[PDB]
């Protein structure tokens, strides 16, 4: 069975709300548990405390940077990037998750959040979960993101983990 | 004061964020943050006089060649940066010039050719070779380092002095 795993979002500190995603780790196992240990915590290191750096209205919101919390940074639990396991799953809309990354087997903590279909993606960026619930939550970050993505207010990941 | 509109283009990881932010903060990180799109401003006394520079740095990400009409619409001069170690950025070079003189409908475009990356023991790109295509493109060359700051001043300051000339056309 699909892990399940929950964002705490929070705007300047202030709650926002829970995002919840199903990773596919029928069809991307070893994508799906990097996500679902940094979502834990349980490795010591991971998403809580962290940023949504990069919010572009009409895309996509963009985070993942526990490392630097500047963009540049992150790391996989595999070490710091990792190979694409597959392309199966494509950008159908939005909810979909998938891998941020810099070139071909380059996947290391940051990911993305569709808010539209970005099929151009397609084969470029691992696909390996959904916004379950709350997608509302992800449409309302995006009143914070701007043209080039920079944030208007700081939209921080105040707690997550892993529903039963 | 007169404000100057320069676009800085070439290929991902070239350098142009590392250029630009050298010029406008003083100040050179070896991380890639890969650009969207970013906008500077800084006044600097060139020839005497103070100008006011509008830096666009723009995103060398391939995907997206069909969006960058409306920025060469707006530039009044750019900055064509290759990274002297990486040889298909000196072909692209040729690409980006083409798509400028297409948008702008014109030949004579305000431009400065930049080999940047000087500081590095690993050139694959002769400095002769990029002489001669800026030689044939009729604009100056200049070879940079936005890590030792080595020409930085210079290609800006050079791009500037080629749009004052041509605004007095
Ligand atoms: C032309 C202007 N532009 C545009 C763009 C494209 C359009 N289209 C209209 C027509 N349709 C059919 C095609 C697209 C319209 N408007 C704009 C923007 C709003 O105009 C300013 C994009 C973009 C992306 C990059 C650079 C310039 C870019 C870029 C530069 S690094 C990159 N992507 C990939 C990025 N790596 C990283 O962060 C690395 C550091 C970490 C590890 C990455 O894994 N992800 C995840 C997936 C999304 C991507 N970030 C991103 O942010 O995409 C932004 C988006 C708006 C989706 C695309
Ligand atoms: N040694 C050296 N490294 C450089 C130089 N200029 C940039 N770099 C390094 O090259 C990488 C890419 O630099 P960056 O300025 O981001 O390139 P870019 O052209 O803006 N890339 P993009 O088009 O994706 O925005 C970084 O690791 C940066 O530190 C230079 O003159 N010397
Ligand atoms: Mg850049």
């Amino acid at each position: 069975v699909n892990p399940t795993v929950f964002f705490d979002i929070a705007v300047d500190g202030e709650p926002l709300g829970r995002v919840s995603f199903e990773l596919f780790a029928d069809k991307v196992p070893k994508t799906a548990e990097n996500f679902r240990a940094l979502s834990t915590g349980e490795k010591g290191f991971g998403y809580k405390g962290s940023c949504f750096h990069r919010i572009i209205p009409g895309f996509m919101c963009q985070g993942g940077d526990f490392t630097r919390h500047n963009g540049t940074g992150g790391k996989s639990i595999y070490g710091e990037k990792f190979e694409d396991e597959n392309f199966i799953l494509k950008h159908t809309g939005p909810g979909i998750l998938s891998m941020a990354n810099a070139g071909p087997n380059t996947n290391g903590s940051q990911f993305f959040i569709c808010t539209a279909k970005t099929e151009w993606l397609d084969g470029k960026h691992v696909v390996f979960g959904k916004v379950k619930e709350g997608m509302n939550i992800v449409e309302a970050m995006e009143r914070f993101g701007s043209r080039n993505g920079k944030t208007s207010k700081k939209i921080t990941i105040a707690d997550c983990g892993q529903l039963e | 004061m007169t404000e100057y509109k320069l676009v800085v283009v070439g290929a991902g990881g070239v350098g142009k964020s590392a250029l630009t932010i050298q010029l406008i903060q003083n100040h050179f990180v070896d991380e890639y943050d890969p650009t969207i799109e970013d906008s500077y401003r800084k006044q600097v006394v060139i020839d005497g006089e103070t100008c006011l520079l509008d830096i666009l740095d723009t995103a060398g990400q391939e995907e997206y060649s069909a969006m960058r009409d409306q920025y060469m619409r707006t530039g009044e001069g750019f900055l064509c940066v290759f990274a002297i170690n990486n040889s298909k950025s000196f072909a692209d070079i040729n690409l980006y010039r083409e798509q400028i003189k297409r948008v702008k409908d014109s030949d004579d475009v305000p431009m400065v050719l930049v080999g940047n990356k000087c500081d590095l023991p690993t050139r694959t790109v002769d400095t002769k070779q990029a002489h001669e295509l800026a030689k044939s493109y009729g604009i100056p060359f200049i070879e940079t380092s936005a890590k030792t700051r080595q020409g930085v001043e210079d290609a800006f300051y050079t791009l500037v002095r080629e749009i004052r000339q041509y605004r007095m056309k």
